[PDB]
C-alpha cells in the first residue's frame, strides 16, 4: 500500500495473508468470510504469463496478523488448505475479468478480538455503497511505493471512481465485474494498492447497519499510485452467485 | 449474524481513527 | 530469513 498509513490493532481482523511455504514470503492478501472459508484473487493462485500456478499444499493462510513479518505468537493463527476453487469463467488470458477464487481451511479458525469475518454484500447493499465517490478502505502488506516493504498492516481508504473515468484511465478493456477507485490529479490526495496487496479486501462500513461490508478484491492497476491511474477492484457482489454456488455444494 | 462488527470496535463502541472518512463520503 | 520462522507444526 503506497501512502496508506499503520492500521490500528484489530481494525481489520478479516485480514488474511497469503503465505508460500518456500521460499517463505508474502503471496497476496486475502479474507476472511466465515470460519472455514478464505477469499482472494484468481490470480494470486493461477497466472499463467507468470508461471503461477501454486497448489493447495504450496500455501499458508496467516490470520489475525498485523506486525508483516513477525510470527505473532498467540496471536495469528495458520491454516492449511483444504482446496482452491477458482472461478470457471476467470480470464487471465486478456483482462483479468472474474479473478476471485475461494480457499477451504483444513480446520475452522477461532474467532478472537483480532479474527472475524467480514460480511459479503447483497444486491441492496450493492446498489447503495457502490457509488463513485464514496470511499472504500483497502489494507494489505504489498510494498509501500512502486520501484520500501511494511513493518505493519497498512491502510488507505479512497473514493470509488466514474466508470468512464476508469475506462478512460486505461487501455485495457474494462468489464461490469471490476470497479476502480483512487483519487484523481486534481483531488490533491493519493494512494493505492501495489505489489503484495493483491487478493485483499475492499472494504465498505453500511451506514445502516454499522457492519463492514467487503465490496471488491485488489486487482490490478498500472504501476502503483501514478497520477491519473486507479486501481481496479473485483465486484465481490457481480460474482456472488457463485460464491454461494461453491459454499452451497462444497 | 455477527459478520463485520469488530470485536475491538463495533462490538465495544469504539470508532478507528479514519472510519469516519468513509461515512461522511456516503451521500 | 525476511520473515520471522513459523512454528514446524505448520510445514
Ligand atoms: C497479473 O496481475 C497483475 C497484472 C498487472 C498488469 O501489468 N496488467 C497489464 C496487463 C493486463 O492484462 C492486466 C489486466 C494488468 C498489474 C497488476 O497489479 C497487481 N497487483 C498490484 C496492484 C497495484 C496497484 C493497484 C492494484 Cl488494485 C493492484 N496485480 C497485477
Ligand atoms: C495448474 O496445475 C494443475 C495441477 O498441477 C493442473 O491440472 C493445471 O492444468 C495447471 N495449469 C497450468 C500449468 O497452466
Amino acid at each position: 500500500i503506497v501512502e496508506g498509513s499503520d492500521a490500528e490493532i484489530g481494525m481489520s481482523p478479516w485480514q488474511v495473508m497469503l503465505f508460500r511455504k518456500s521460499p517463505q514470503e508474502l503471496l497476496c492478501g486475502a479474507s476472511l468470510i466465515s470460519d472455514r472459508w478464505v477469499l482472494t484473487a484468481a490470480h494470486c493462485l493461477l497466472y499463467p504469463p507468470w508461471d503461477k500456478n501454486f497448489t493447495e499444499n504450496d500455501l499458508l493462510v496467516r490470520i489475525g496478523k498485523h506486525s508483516r513479518t513477525r510470527y505473532e505468537r498467540n496471536i495469528e493463527k495458520i491454516s492449511m488448505l483444504e482446496k482452491i476453487y477458482i472461478h470457471p469463467r476467470y480470464n487471465w488470458r486478456e483482462n483479468l475479468d472474474r479473478d476471485i477464487a475461494l480457499m477451504k481451511l483444513k480446520k475452522p479458525v477461532a474467532f478472537s478480538d483480532y479474527i472475524h469475518p467480514v460480511c459479503l454484500p447483497d444486491r441492496e447493499t450493492a446498489a447503495s455503497l457502490l457509488q463513485a465517490g464514496y470511499k472504500g478502505r483497502v489494507t494489505g502488506w504489498g510494498n509501500l511505493k512502486e520501484t520500501g516493504q511494511p513493518s505493519v498492516l497498512q491502510v488507505v481508504n479512497l473514493p470509488i471512481v466514474e466508470r468512464p473515468v476508469c475506462k478512460d484511465s486505461t487501455r485495457i478493456r474494462i468489464t461490469d465485474n471490476m470497479f476502480c477507485a483512487g483519487y484523481k490529479p486534481d483531488e490533491g490526495k493519493r494512494g493505492d494498492a501495489c505489489e503484495g496487496d493483491s487478493g485483499g479486501p475492499f472494504v465498505m462500513k453500511s451506514p445502516f447497519n454499522n457492519r463492514w461490508y467487503q465490496m471488491g478484491i485488489v486487482s490490478w492497476g498500472e504501476g502503483c499510485d501514478r497520477d491519473g491511474k486507479y486501481g481496479f477492484y473485483t465486484h465481490v457482489f457481480r460474482l456472488k452467485k457463485w460464491i454461494q454456488k461453491v459454499i452451497d455444494q462444497f | 449474524a455477527d459478520c463485520g462488527l469488530r470485536p475491538l470496535f463495533e462490538k465495544k463502541s469504539l470508532e478507528d481513527k479514519t472510519e469516519r472518512e468513509l461515512l461522511e463520503s456516503y451521500i | 530469513g525476511d520473515f520471522e520462522e513459523i512454528p514446524e507444526e505448520y510445514l
